[PDB]
RNA sequence: AACGAUAAAAGAAGUGAGAAUCUUCUUCGCCGUAAGGACAAGGGUUCCUGGGGAAGGGUCGUCCGCCCAGGGAAAGUCGGGACCUAAGGUGAGGCCGAACGGCGCAGCCGAUGGACAGCAGGUCAAGAUUCCUGCACCGAUCAUGUGGAGUGAUGGAGGGACGCAUUACGCUAUCCAAUGCCAAGCUAUGGCUAUGCUGGUUGGUACGCUCAAGGGCGAUCGGGUCAGAAAAUCUACCGGUCACAUGCCUCAGACGUAUCGGGAGCUUCCUCGGAAGCGAAGUUGGAAACGCGACGGUGCCAAGAAAAGCUUCUAAACGUUGAAACAUGAUUGCCCGUACCGCAAACCGACACAGGUGUCCGAGUGUCAAUGCACUAAGGCGCGCGAGAGAACCCUCGUUAAGGAACUUUGCAAUCUCACCCCGUAACUUCGGAAGAAGGGGUCCCCACGCUUCGCGUGGGGCGCAGUGAAUAGGCCCAGGCGACUGUUUACCAAAAUCACAGCACUCUGCCAACACGAACAGUGGACGUAUAGGGUGUGACGCCUGCCCGGUGCCGGAA
RNA sequence: GAAACGAUGACUGAAUCCGCGCGGACCACCGCGCAAGGCUAAAUACUCCCAGUGACCGAUAGCGCAUAGUACCGUGAGGG
RNA sequence: CGAGCUGGAGAUACGCUUUGACUCGGGGAUGUCCGAAUGGGGAAACCCACCUCGUAAGAGGUAUCCGCAAGGAUGGGAACUCAGGGAACUGAAACAUCUCAGUACCUGAAGGAGAAGAAAGAGAAUUCGAUUCCGUUAGUAGCGGCGAGCGAACCCGGAU
């Protein structure tokens, strides 16, 4: 459903800094397409997307252990929203 | 420059290289030739021109049949364009005519001769190659085959008046390796220049040769290849 | 022993426990058809930031392609899929086979080909035809209005559709010049005082009666059904009627106007270096594609994919009272790829390896020309040990008295020759050749005159030892053997007199061919060929020619 | 082999209970059996796994591994 | 079961637990995607569809071979079992029959085992009474370039 989906929000100095002009990142699922990945943003946060282009992530790291390592594997969504922008109050963050 | 199929070239079977030699040359795209033309009886047909086309040997006239169906067919020794032509028993023996043995006269030369009725055109098919007319036999006409062989073709066999097309393949002289890669891959390589193991010929000290073979075993000057078959039966003196 | 190309380095300033080696400034040198820049493959985070300093780094590191943490990768239009077919692969049914399995029509899979909508700028520390700004375009669904009826397959036809060489005209990318324009200042060593010096000198879109090479086109009524399974208003064929020049249709590109952009620099702040703001000029002349106009012209033989999209037809069907199409809104916009390296220290080579690696762009001056050669822009780099010394010997080089092959297996090696223009040129020949034969002369600078220009020709003068003043840069000839010739070969000791070759011959094969692959009465290759063809053997351009022996062996033919 | 009997690819191809098969060419006699239809526990074989034990090992031994089919080599099967 | 627990994990935080945690038995319900792989395609784990129900979310269905259908089959198993096919090195101090050996290997089918089984039999007693297995007969009888060498069965004793 909905709730799922949108794993988290994307940290970062560019996202904050994408956040002061109406543009929300966010860590979704590798498999959740643009139109359901556009469908959960919209009702979750109720507002419009007039945008949305998003890009798969990998992995691979080890410290240290023989543990050769092993990567991660994301997918990360920008949107845009028309003209009355703003999600919730975890935008002014 | 008119419509036809592509013929893709390939040398080996499904498998490996069989028949030896073959590889090189041009695109060239296969032609439809009329071997029958049995389908076109009683329609008239004007040779609307004469055409360079390979995968023969032999000239290929455009046929265009009054009904609109324009047709290929091997263009005879002779054969300008504009010059009628008609297939069927009711057509003269006139150039380009398809018209079955029976109703063709004796001494009479032809080509495009079929064996068998329908199937098309197997005998004189290249370039200056005629079969002439011997003599009618049963329900069987006697023949002279391009090579000397007499065969016993049944009358109800379609054939075409006047010796195949394209002169003579003689002042066309190839002149340098290459003329033969144009067409197929470096060709006789010797079995004397080969090596015990490659072929019979192979090996020694220097230039040589011991006995006379093929290849793989047999032998090759004078050596019936021949079956002891049916078709035997059909035919009179073989010799050349 | 070595520390991986003899493309250098020097100093100052900084940092730090520590500095030849890290950073910064100023020089120096090397590449510049590359040693610059953009891909593809491949690699897989190597990218950016902050930190580290055990190992890796041929030395040292305070640094790194290494170690740790965080971040970065944005697509309706770019490439791939939701489209298409090639080789090949597979393949219900169907053909064979001890099993396992082998084939195989249609279909399906398969790009390296076809098809198809977005251009200009801006800018993170790190992405950009992806984000932002400006203005477009494409399909679909629906709302509105005009239209007032048709729409027009799984099928037909047209179209897609395709070579090699050479080349006429216009153009642009792009490049040069100037006392064209615009901007900034200053220069002084002896001068110049600007007619000097340096830099910049227009991209996208829209509209326009403006200039425009070049490119593309027949139209309509009929007839036969015997052609496209059938039908067709479509297409083929035959015929009638106006098809010379012209005539239509399209405008590469240039010009004008406007507008968005960019633009040399200038400016304000600065936590030491960035950020933000502003913004001049747009000339005349020359050169010029492999790109564009274009599916142009000509010539040639070895005779140059398919299929979908597309356009036109009717079958079936729903339909004419609400069509198709046009127009203006709105809505919609899936999946994967996108960092970085990418002739290399990030790929293949165990190694930060003198090797290999497909495509694209690749500036200026000089030089017939050029992607050659020298120097050089932009840009990149000095090759991850260093410093002394100036022995033997070894390597890569420069010069060399007199002599000039005496060296030696052999002029092996190394010289000599070396470009362009004029003169000149032998035997021999297959009449092409041999030929760059051989040999001689010219070559710079100025001025005058003549002319087809970058130029070149005549004349007079000048300077040096020397004028393709440096770089690139044939030594030549006589006679012989072998092989006619271009070509091929022993990856890693043999390039040849080997193999191949055009040509000649013997011979086999009448087509379900001989022959060959194979479990196989499968299938296939020969061949969608058919004896002026195909198999096999030999000889090996061309000229003159090719003798004697059929006992033995083989092959063909006889049979009492 | 003096080579019967089973089995069967090719070709043939009988008797029906005073019948048929066999008893190691074959014949007699004596003797043992009912083909050309099917089904069937149990004792027997093995050890991926589990338990118990050992004049079995105890880190170059014991499995390749005190755990790894990993690192690493190879295009791959595979090797380790 | 009777106070601990919060996997190796040794690490902090949050917590859960006698209104019985945790762990041990035994059943359920979830169970993405690939794999016989089974909608179609495919360079496994990805790409693209249609049908039906459905409020969108979401749920179910779409392989071929047997059979009216019910219901069965494909694939996987260390070794052992039977079957189709079947080597050579080797030994014979050379080698070709012979040997190695119907072993190794491939392939098919199947199970916890399988195979085989209810006399047209064994063999000489007018004895036995389906099969397999063990002892023994016995290196006997026999086979055999009568060489290397190969090698039964009945009787009898047992497991059943
Ligand atoms: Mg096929
Ligand atoms: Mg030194
Ligand atoms: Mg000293
Ligand atoms: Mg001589
Ligand atoms: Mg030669
Ligand atoms: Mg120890
Ligand atoms: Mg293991």
């Amino acid at each position: 459903s909905h709730y799922d989906i949108l794993q988290a929000p994307v940290i970062s100095e560019k996202a904050y800094s994408a956040m002061e002009r109406g543009v929300y990142s966010f860590w979704v699922s590798p498999k959740a397409t643009k139109t359901e990945i556009k469908d959960a943003i919209q009702q979750a946060f109720g507002v419009r997307v007039i945008g949305i282009s998003t890009m798969n992530v990998p992995g691979k790291r080890k410290r240290v252990g023989r543990f050769i390592g092993q990567r991660n594997d994301r997918k990360k969504a920008i949107v845009r929203l028309a003209e009355g922008q703003s999600i919730e109050a975890l935008a002014g963050q | 420059l008119t419509e036809a199929l592509p013929k893709t070239g390939g040398r080996n079977n499904r498998g490996r290289i069989t028949s030896r030699f073959i590889g090189g040359g041009h695109k060239r795209l296969y032609r439809i030739i009329d071997f029958k033309r049995r389908d076109k009886s009683g329609v008239n047909a004007k040779v609307a021109a004469i055409e360079y086309d390979p995968n023969r040997s032999a000239r290929i006239a455009l046929l265009h049949y009054a009904d609109g169906e324009k047709r290929y067919i091997l263009a005879p020794e002779g054969l300008t364009v504009g010059a009628t032509v008609n297939a069927g028993p009711e057509a003269e023996p006139k150039l380009g005519n398809a018209l079955p043995l029976r109703f063709v006269p004796v001494g009479a030369v032809v080509h495009a001769l079929e064996l068998v009725p329908g199937k098309g055109a197997q005998l004189a098919r290249s370039a200056g190659t005629s079969v002439q007319v011997q003599g009618k036999e049963s329900d069987y006409v006697i023949v002279r085959l391009p090579s000397g062989e007499l065969r016993r073709v049944h009358s109800e066999c379609y054939a075409t008046i006047g010796a195949v097309g394209n002169a003579e393949h003689k002042n066309i002289v190839l002149g340098k390796a290459g003329r033969s890669r144009w067409l197929g891959r470096k060709p006789h390589q010797r079995g004397s220049a080969m090596n015990p193991v490659d072929h019979p010929h192979g090996g020694g000290e220097g230039r040589t040769g011991a006995g006379r073979v093929p290849v793989t075993p047999w032998g090759k000057p004078t050596k019936g290849l021949k079956t002891r078959r049916k078709r035997k039966t059909s035919d009179r003196f073989i010799v050349t």
